[PDB]
RNA sequence: CCAAGCGUUCAUAGCGACGUCGCUUUUUGAUCCUUCGAUGUCGGCUCUUCCUAUCAUUGUGAAGCAGAAUUCACCAAGCGUUGGAUUGUUCACCCACUAAUAGGGAACGUGAGCUGGGUUUAGACCGUCGUGAGACAGGUUAGUUUUACCCUACUGAUGAU
RNA sequence: UUAGUGACGCGCAUGAAUGGAUGAACGAGAUUCCCACUGUCCCUACCUACUAUCCAGCGAAACCACAGCCAAGGGAACGGGCUUGGCGGAAUCAGCGGGGAAAGAAGACCCUGUUGAGCUUGACUCUAGUCUGGCACGGUGAAGAGACGUUUUUUCACUGACCCGGUGAGGCGGGGGGGCGAGCCGGGCUCUCGCUUCUGGCGCCAAGCGCCCGGCCGGCCGGGCGCGACCCGCUCCGGGG
RNA sequence: AGUUCUCUUUUCUUUGUGAAGGGCAGGGCGCCCUGGAAUGGGUUCGCCCCGAGAGAGGGGCCCGUGCCUUGGAAAGCGUCGCGGUUCCGGCGGCGUCCGGUGAGCUCUCGCUGGCCCUUGAAAAUCCGGGGGAGAGGGUGUAAAUCUCGCGCCGGGCCGUACCCAUAUCCGCAGCAGGUCUCCAAGGUGAACAGCCUCUGGCAUGUUGGAACAAUGUAGGUAAGGGAAGUCGGCAAGCCGGAUCCGUAACUUCGGGAUAAGGAUUGGCUCUAAGGGCUGGCAGCCGACUUAGAACUGGUGCGGACCAGGGGAAUCCGACUGUUUAAUUAAAACAAAGCAUCGCGAAGGCCCGCGGCGGGUGUUGACGCGAUGUGAUUUCUGCCCAGUGCUCUGAAUGUCAAA
RNA sequence: AACUUUGAAGGCCGAAGUGGAGAAGGGUUCCAUGUGAACAGCAGUUGAACAUGGGUCAGUCGGUCCUGAGAGAUGGGCGAGCGCCGUUCCGAAGGGACGGGCGAUGGCCUCCGUUGCCCUCAGCCGAUCGAAAGGGAGUCGGGUUCAGAUCCCCGAAUCCG
RNA sequence: GGUGGAGGUCCGUAGCGGUCCUGACGUGCGAAUCGGUCGUCCGACCUGGGUAUAGGGGCGAAAGACUAAUCGAACCAUCU
């Protein structure tokens, strides 16, 4: 059955810290504990070892990722930007 | 009066950094012939957590060009690098995430991290998690480049300064509420003795300029001049303004 | 005390102006005589005693005392003078009963009798004041109550000439 | 019902991070009411244990001018003593808390002292630090502006004092030599490059070539030098100055 | 060995095997080989695993502290019985046996998971691998060589008793204080709770006897009333476990909540259900639970012990946390959150008599340094005259030395 | 002889003990015998008191070694100076090695050692100190004393050199 | 409807602490102790030893607290 109506994972904190902070941290708690698909092997095993460090239990490949998400929007934008400049550097 | 807490921090003692479990100093390679003329290859062996630092650290291994040895380097981990990846450092390295190049050869708009303040110093700027610097322009005649630092300041640096392409990993760390004095206790138990912080108004006049009074009030303007003696320079030090920053 | 008035009449049943003579030390003052090598500082509780300037009761006198009720005055302190809500309260106000619900003293009786609510240390908050440290017969909250086996007095207990 | 709660508000003297208003959960935080409960009380009684109590043994201390019954008087304005009265009878036991203005501690309150200390500041007099000008370390060359070949100043440069960073001070500067392109009528130059980018391997302690020398009987054994790995230089390499 | 008036094939005690070596159970493996899987399968309490090779077969390795064996029955122990100098490691008989069970407790090994803006030492020391400079003998009495099995010699120095705490330590003392650990039985019970008991320990806490006055200190009980007491329900008291039912306002939807409020609870005799091993059935094993019913007692049953009183509100602080050791535990402090301020390293902030000195800094603005406010929600109005702070300056009054 | 010892009763601590062992600290308090002067807040035939004598045995259990936070020399700097700062930072910081070459000596003189010099090769980059709970090879069973034993004896092992 | 087992989560022991009785005691057992009643009890938790900070100095989740029974400036000797 559905046990909570809205708190979800942040139900571990009971009534403490205020609704808005619990609401805000709920997005991170889900993301930082999710298992992401590993781009190197495909098994849904990529898990966070520490803040910024993401490890896959299948192929053992460790990746420097985001604090709470596997890759950040800023980092993904920079990779495309660095790709384009490289092409326009060597044509 | 007595010496105030801010004064006592500079004497070391119970205010020194907690470096027991740190993994070493995170630096670029020491610039040598290979990086001055071409490039050198290296392989990322591990990405490790460093206590007291938000960003992860990469453990890259190079071949010694003069001896039969392996050199282990402790880099700042640019976001997106993985173990087993090849990274290349030098003048002729290719513009890929994780490569170390002189900023002179980088085109305008390049995003870099762990950027040398001066040529050869092995990386000083934009090393905090998530941060980076951009390249604005080059002046080949004077051999100098213009970069934008994470604080927003623009600096003119030597073109020969090396730097890592990409942004430091572990970004967005400050987007999570701590939610707990205990969680903030653990954050600083790995850094230094700076927590918790006791307000000046909550002390006696003996140990703070703001202390004392039958009401908890500062009692004097909190903007203190830049030249105030140690033990008096508390509050808003040399503030150009105060209040809410409204607008740009 | 005098007596202009009041009391329908009528100064003096009962009151009493303008004036004036006293008493008391349960009010506050004034003073600074004793105590600063310390006389424990409010109130309550408990307990005894004393005063009378008498509320009640006994015996009386006078009324604008028909009766009832009441008022004034005498001898008079023997016996009483209570239960409660609010307040730290003294003081006050009301509820209820009562014959009546009088007023006081005893180092403003009584902290080696208690309590500690208030005042009156150190913590802390608010307001006003001060640049500030800080202050406020301004509010608020938390804040250690020591000793008797000596002498006397007293209560009882042996006893003594 | 001087309490509490809800309203009112010309509020002595409320009020917006000297934060205003709120509000779930939480509190050995302050307050009011109610149900229940009860010896808190009316109004006290009884019971148990350990004391107190008496005995054997053993055994201090605080405190003490002399002491120790009252009334009034006067008196340093509240006497245990003195005056006038009341009166007075050995030695003691258990209690008691009226008095000894009982003990305890040279009053913390208050005032005085030409006695302090903690703290503050718009007190007086200073002071570390700090900002700023001058002189010295302290040099070289160009110009610009001046003054009378010297000399003042501004700007731009220099490096060698001085400073900073890196390195196990490991290839710096200049030239030579070689490869890809350009181009004038096969050679010279404009001028660039110095052999590593697919893979989570390996990579040193010389191959080869040229020239000399030695030991043993042209053949076996054993060495040296050079190139390979360009040449010459004055600061290790950079950044400041 | 105890009990035996009656009963009890009863109750109590006791009923071994070290290190090291070998062998074997058992446990683990992210190790290999065959093979190729959807009608997807395997699988745990949960998970989790697979075309990057699942199921199914057959292997390999690691730990084996478990059992057997050498040790080793010769020793030890229980019991019975003999000697002696009788202060003998004295001598003999018999025995040291067979099974069951468990969310049990203690330890340990292993597997797998969660938490971190926390990622949880270093070095001595030991070992393997890559490489192949070298060395070894010329067919032998073979050589270099050997981390294999035996055999030979040695291991110096200092500590070591006992107390380890209501009497061996610190508080002036045999001081109701303080002072770091290890092992840890039966019953009841959720239980390392309380209450009783075995092993082991002790003698009531630096004295005894006789009384049973007052006043105490510590426990109880009280008719009728039920806070009238008091500054104040201080103190005491009521509630209390578990099962079943039931549960409001408000809420940040997590709570509030054991809300509040009821019923039940003993003893005894039964019934039903819940499993394992072997060969939709048969046989044999077994361990505690749950529910239901009858009967039963003077309505007494969580019978001792253990064990929340509750509700409606107001103020303050969000919370958990901290604090004046020895009169204040709080509304004070901290806090997450929020908002300012300085700083790009010849730097900010700070230390230092001193320097090519030092902390932040193994740091680099998502950082370090300095302040205010104090979760969330909602909002944070006007004032730059004052006092501060800050920015611009030869345009430019005053202005030291040189 | 209330208090010592033995025997028997009745009780308590009730495996988070009033049980059995340690660390720190104590330092002989441990054990046997004797005394009952003083001390053990009564007593004592008793004591942790006094007196006279004994008692602690190791390659294997600890220290010893390692490094930890840290402390601390030299070089250097500072300092009137005792000195201080500093710990890799302004340092010619290695006294070592397989192998090879020259001699000098020796002995199981055969041929192998040793030694001196030369050649060659050489990062560790920080003297030293820092834990009786961290790291750190290797000892277990039985017996034995008044008091010691994983230490003595018996038996069976093991590590290191 | 199950499974699962989070938490600066709740009752509660050890431990740590110390609210009220304004209890005991107050020439004490004690120059701060004792009883009941109480707070917390997976964490900002409790604790041993090692180590660092030294007196106008340290250290302070801030009480002018603590710094050897001494703290709004320790203790020791000297000036004296
Ligand atoms: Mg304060
Ligand atoms: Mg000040
Ligand atoms: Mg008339
Ligand atoms: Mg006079
Ligand atoms: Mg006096
Ligand atoms: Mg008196
Ligand atoms: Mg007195
Ligand atoms: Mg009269
Ligand atoms: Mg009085
Ligand atoms: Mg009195
Ligand atoms: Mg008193
Ligand atoms: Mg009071
Ligand atoms: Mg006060
Ligand atoms: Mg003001
Ligand atoms: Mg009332
Ligand atoms: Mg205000
Ligand atoms: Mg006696
Ligand atoms: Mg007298
Ligand atoms: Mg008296
Ligand atoms: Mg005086
Ligand atoms: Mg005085
Ligand atoms: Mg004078
Ligand atoms: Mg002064
Ligand atoms: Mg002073
Ligand atoms: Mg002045
Ligand atoms: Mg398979
Ligand atoms: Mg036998
Ligand atoms: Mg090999
Ligand atoms: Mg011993
Ligand atoms: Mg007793
Ligand atoms: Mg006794
Ligand atoms: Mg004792
Ligand atoms: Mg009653
Ligand atoms: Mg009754
Ligand atoms: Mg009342
Ligand atoms: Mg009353
Ligand atoms: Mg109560
Ligand atoms: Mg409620
Ligand atoms: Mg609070
Ligand atoms: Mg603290
Ligand atoms: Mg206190
Ligand atoms: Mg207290
Ligand atoms: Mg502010
Ligand atoms: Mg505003
Ligand atoms: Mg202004
Ligand atoms: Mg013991
Ligand atoms: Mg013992
Ligand atoms: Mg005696
Ligand atoms: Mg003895
Ligand atoms: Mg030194
Ligand atoms: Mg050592
Ligand atoms: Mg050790
Ligand atoms: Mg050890
Ligand atoms: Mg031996
Ligand atoms: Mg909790
Ligand atoms: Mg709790
Ligand atoms: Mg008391
Ligand atoms: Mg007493
Ligand atoms: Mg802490
Ligand atoms: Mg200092
Ligand atoms: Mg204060
Ligand atoms: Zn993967």
């Amino acid at each position: 059955a559905k046990r909570t109506k809205k708190v979800g994972i942040v139900g571990k904190y009971g009534t403490r810290y205020g609704a808005s902070l619990r609401k805000m941290v709920k997005k991170i708690e889900i993301s930082q504990h999710a298992k992401y698909t590993c781009s190197f092997c495909g098994k849904t095993k990529m898990k966070r070892r520490a803040v910024g460090i993401w490890h896959c239990g299948s192929c053992m490949k460790t990746v420097a990722g985001g604090a709470w998400t596997y890759n950040t929007t800023s980092a993904v934008t920079v990779k495309s930007a660095i790709r384009r400049l490289k092409e326009l550097k060597d044509q | 009066g007595r010496v105030i807490r801010g004064q006592r921090k500079g004497a070391g003692s119970v205010f020194r950094a907690h470096v027991k479990h740190r993994k070493g100093a995170a630096r670029l390679r020491a610039v040598d012939f290979a990086e001055r003329h071409g490039y050198i290859k290296g392989i990322v062996k591990d990405i490790i957590h460093d206590p007291g630092r938000g960003a992860p650290l990469a453990k890259v291994v190079f071949r010694d060009p003069y001896r039969f040895k392996k050199r282990t380097e402790l880099f700042i981990a640019a976001e997106g690098i993985h173990t087993g990846q090849f990274v290349y450092c030098g003048k002729k390295a290719q513009l890929n995430i994780g490569n170390v190049l002189p900023v002179g050869t980088m085109p305008e708009g390049t995003i870099v991290c762990c950027l040398e303040e001066k040529p050869g110093d092995r990386g000083k700027l934009a090393r905090a998690s998530g941060n980076y610097a951009t390249v604005i322009s080059h002046n080949p005649e004077t051999k100098k480049t213009r970069v934008k630092l994470p604080s927003g300041s623009k600096k003119v640096i030597s073109s020969a300064n090396r730097a890592v392409v990409g942004v430091v990993a572990g970004g967005g760390r400050i987007d999570k509420p701590i939610l707990k004095a205990g969680r903030a206790y653990h954050k600083y138990k790995a850094k230094r003795n700076c927590w918790p912080r006791v307000r000046g108004v909550a002390m006696n006049p003996v140990e703070h300029p703001f202390g004392g009074g039958n009401h908890q009030h500062i009692g004097k303007p909190s903007t203190i001049r830049r030249d105030a003696p140690a033990g008096r320079k508390v509050g808003l030090i040399a503030a150009r303004r105060t209040g809410r920053l409204r607008g740009t």
